[PDB]
């Protein structure tokens, strides 16, 4: 899909979850 | 304990 | 899941609920991938020892859901099964090696806010992410404690661990399909997978293109939250070309 893995109520509207940076900071 | 869902699924 | 969150919503709108038509109950978890396709374990559907054997006719696929009981008007959607395929060589037998199958839709759903697709990684991210350490992420709306059920879709970030813990961690043989993740007992945090999980999941956000791809499938797991054990997921990538093979031959 070329519209995949983007969020429509995060990324589509550049919002992050609580939690999401936990998994980038292990990156 | 789940809620009855709509007949027309079925 | 044993030691997660309360999901918020739309935090995982590929999350799809495994339907058991009578009795009424949760039978996985399970994700959409595209307009009329959902993937999940083969074991979901097929698994002789607990004696499992699905047909299509028998299961409903709930998405866009966020509570765990409730139907949710106006927010999720009900589909029924199509078509049923178990990867032809997924050993149930002896280690659950090729724990993969997909479900085709009757009819496409429509995406919204609560309904949108999850990006199947490709040999480079697969490559650039599924390394040890790394934090992927499991959601479900099964069991909170190996021995209740949730309210709402539950979710936890787990580490990747090193192929040879996961080997020394239990008795099974492990195969390249396959991985393991969660926490050591040393490293304080703590978080696993449960009944009810299964089939589900296990993500990861590219931090080069901001997209989440799903890395794994809940699999297997001895417990829930062991001191020492770990889940154990199918490899979505090593198996892609099973899943291309498949869509592009029966798929829509
Ligand atoms: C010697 C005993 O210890 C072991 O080595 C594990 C034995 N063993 C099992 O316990 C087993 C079998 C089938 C299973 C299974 C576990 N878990 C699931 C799916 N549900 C969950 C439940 C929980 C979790 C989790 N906590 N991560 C995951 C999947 N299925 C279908 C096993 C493992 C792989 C293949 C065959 N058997």
């Amino acid at each position: 899909e070329a519209d995949c893995g983007l969020r429509p109520l995060f990324e589509k509207k550049s919002l992050e979850d609580k939690t999401e940076r936990e998994l980038l900071e292990s990156y | 304990d789940f809620e009855e869902i709509p007949e027309e699924y079925l | 899941i044993v030691e997660g969150s309360d999901a918020e919503i739309g935090m995982s709108p590929w999350q799809v609920m495994l339907f058991r038509k009578s009795p009424q109950e949760l039978l996985c978890g399970a994700s959409l991938i595209s307009d009329r396709w959902v993937l999940t374990a083969a074991h979901c559907l097929l698994y002789p020892p607990w004696d499992k054997n699905f047909t299509e006719n028998d299961l409903l696929v709930r998405i866009g859901k966020h509570s765990r009981t409730r139907y949710e008007r106006n927010i999720e959607k009900i589909s029924m099964l199509e078509k049923i395929y178990i990867h032809p060589r997924y050993n149930w037998r002896e280690n659950l090696d090729r724990d993969i199958a997909l479900m085709k839709l009757k009819k496409p759903v429509a995406f919204s806010d609560y309904i949108h697709p999850v990006c199947l990684p490709d040999r480079e991210t697969a490559a650039s992410l599924l390394q040890a350490g790394y934090k992927g992420r499991v959601t479900g709306w099964g069991n909170l404690k190996e021995t209740g059920q949730p309210s709402v879709l539950q979710v936890v970030n787990l580490p990747i661990v090193e192929r040879p813990v996961c080997k020394d961690s239990t008795r099974i043989r492990i195969t390249d399909n396959m991985f393991c993740a969660g926490y050591k007992p040393d490293e304080g945090k703590r978080g696993d997978a449960c009944e009810g999980d299964s089939g589900g999941p296990f993500v990861m956000k590219s931090p080069f293109n901001n997209r989440w791809y799903q890395m794994g499938i809940v699999s297997w797991g001895e417990g829930c939250d062991r001191d020492g054990k770990y889940g154990f997921y199918t490899h979505v990538f090593r198996l892609k070309k099973w899943i291309q093979k498949v869509i592009d031959q029966f798929g829509e």
